[PDB]
């Protein structure tokens, strides 16, 4: 099947599919599409380990069975500018507040 | 009613498939169309069972009342057994809309008791009681049979 | 031997369309998930059922045309014994062996 | 295909295919821009309200409805932990979705 992913750089987050056959580089490209950045420019990462440009999703370990739509894989991004790659930092969403006494 | 089962007292061997991960009811419409329930599946299983051409089925969570789909849609009806072949009927959640389906989740952590003490629109309160309703989504479903000329 | 095709006949008339509206119960094996009846094979200790009567006879595997009758009966009277004499299926059960009776009563010997 | 910005309280943005968002009855209208003309078409809507921990969770809903209505693949349940469950209902209340 495909895998649903969220490819995610600072505050910016992408909700996208691919198939699993499908490449690092061809998701490169998309992510050109809507950012607008060539992927000479760009460092995708699965968690805190980066991914070979070749390789394919299914490779990386994205799995129909881990990367749902209701449950999305996410992709770490980085952007070079000035000549060299960022850290890769992801911005955490805001946390819920605790459960209600009657939610218990 | 129009949503009843004819009383063809034709047999048809149909297979109930609990393709949920619900606790399933299969409920028949009798011959005046008041709703019976019938033995559970348990998610993923499934089972025999000998019913009657023209007797309408509908499915639902046996612990909630939620709505299911069976073959894509919302009511069964199996035709006759063309060489004895049974008739198939595969059950299924329904896409739910995210506000129903969150709907689902309040009401599995809260009782009707405490609704009104949630921090929320007073709207929402009315919607949370307005629990599933096999009744009820007879009578919608019984509007939309009148509404096909 | 011209008994047993006399004896056919009689399972041909059974499965008749006119028979239907009573003969249906009876025409293939109890399903017993199908009719969600968890103790029928504790009760019944040798079920018989229309097709498996046809199976046998086809196969040569009824002795005589006595041996054939034992079974029909076997099959309603499992009807019988395990349903209450009011229930609808044990009416049908009656109708259909009025038939076989009386066919199984004019065979020549 | 088409994108939109869908940006939380926190200034977080979620860019989510433009089919998708239009699973929001709300958000078909606010990007359908005011009236009989559809002059007027942005990208990009802001929500004052919502956190950026409950317009995600929204998002995997477009994502999850889109793929399964009229879906013949097998319906899986979509899942709410019980500390979203309350925002995530006024936020679909709020969507239409």
């Amino acid at each position: 099947m495909d895998v649903f992913l969220m490819i995610r750089r600072h505050k910016t987050t992408i909700f996208t599919d691919a198939k699993e056959s499908s490449t690092v580089f061809e998701l490169k490209r998309i992510v050109e599409g809507i950012l607008k950045r060539p992927p000479d420019e760009q460092r995708l990462y699965k968690d805190d380990q980066l991914l070979d440009d070749g390789k394919t999703l299914g490779e990386c370990g994205f799995t129909s069975q881990t990367a749902r739509p209701q449950a999305p894989a996410t992709v770490g991004l980085a952007f070079r500018a000035d000549d060299t790659f960022e850290a890769l930092c992801i911005e955490p969403f805001s946390s819920p507040p605790e459960l209600p006494d009657v939610m218990k | 009613p129009v949503l009843r089962s004819v009383n063809s007292r034709e047999p048809s061997q149909v297979i109930f498939c609990n393709r949920s991960p619900r606790v399933v009811l299969p409920v028949w419409l009798n011959f005046d169309g008041e709703p019976q329930p019938y033995p559970t599946l348990p998610p993923g299983t499934g089972r025999r069972i000998h019913s009657y051409r023209g007797h309408l089925w509908l499915f639902r969570d046996a612990g909630t009342h939620d709505g299911l789909l069976v073959n894509q849609t919302e009511l069964f009806v199996p035709s006759l057994n063309v060489d004895g072949q049974p008739i198939f009927a595969n059950i299924t959640l329904p896409v739910y809309t995210l506000k129903e389906r969150c709907l689902q989740v309040v009401r599995s952590l809260v009782k009707p008791e405490n609704y009104r003490r949630l921090d929320i629109v007073r709207s929402l309160y009315e919607d949370l009681e307005d629990h599933p309703n096999v009744q009820k989504d007879l009578e919608r479903l019984t509007q939309e049979r009148i509404a096909h000329q | 031997s011209e008994q047993l095709k006399c004896c056919s006949g009689i399972l041909k008339e059974m499965f008749a369309k006119k028979h239907a509206a009573y003969a249906w119960p009876f025409y293939k094996p109890v399903d017993v998930e199908a009719l969600g009846l968890h103790d029928y094979c504790d009760i019944i200790k040798h079920p018989m059922d229309m097709s498996t009567i046809k199976s046998k006879l086809e196969a040569r595997e009824y002795r005589d045309a006595q041996e054939f009758g034992a079974d029909v009966r076997l099959m309603f009277s499992n009807c019988y014994k395990y349903n209450p004499p009011d229930h609808e299926v044990v009416a049908m059960a009656r109708k259909l062996q009025d038939v076989f009776e009386m066919r199984f009563a004019k065979m020549p010997d | 295909m088409m994108y939109v910005k869908l940006i939380s309280s926190d200034g977080h943005e979620f860019i989510v295919k433009r089919e998708h968002a239009l699973t929001s009855g709300t958000i078909k209208a606010m990007l359908s821009g005011p009236g009989q003309f559809a002059e007027n078409e942005t990208n990009e809507v802001n929500f004052r309200e919502i956190p950026s921990h409950v317009l995600s969770k929204v998002c995997m809903y477009f994502t999850y409805k889109v793929r399964y209505t009229n879906s013949s693949t097998e319906i899986p349940e979509f899942p709410i932990a019980p500390e979203i469950a309350l925002e995530l209902l006024m936020a679909a209340n709020f969507l239409d979705c």
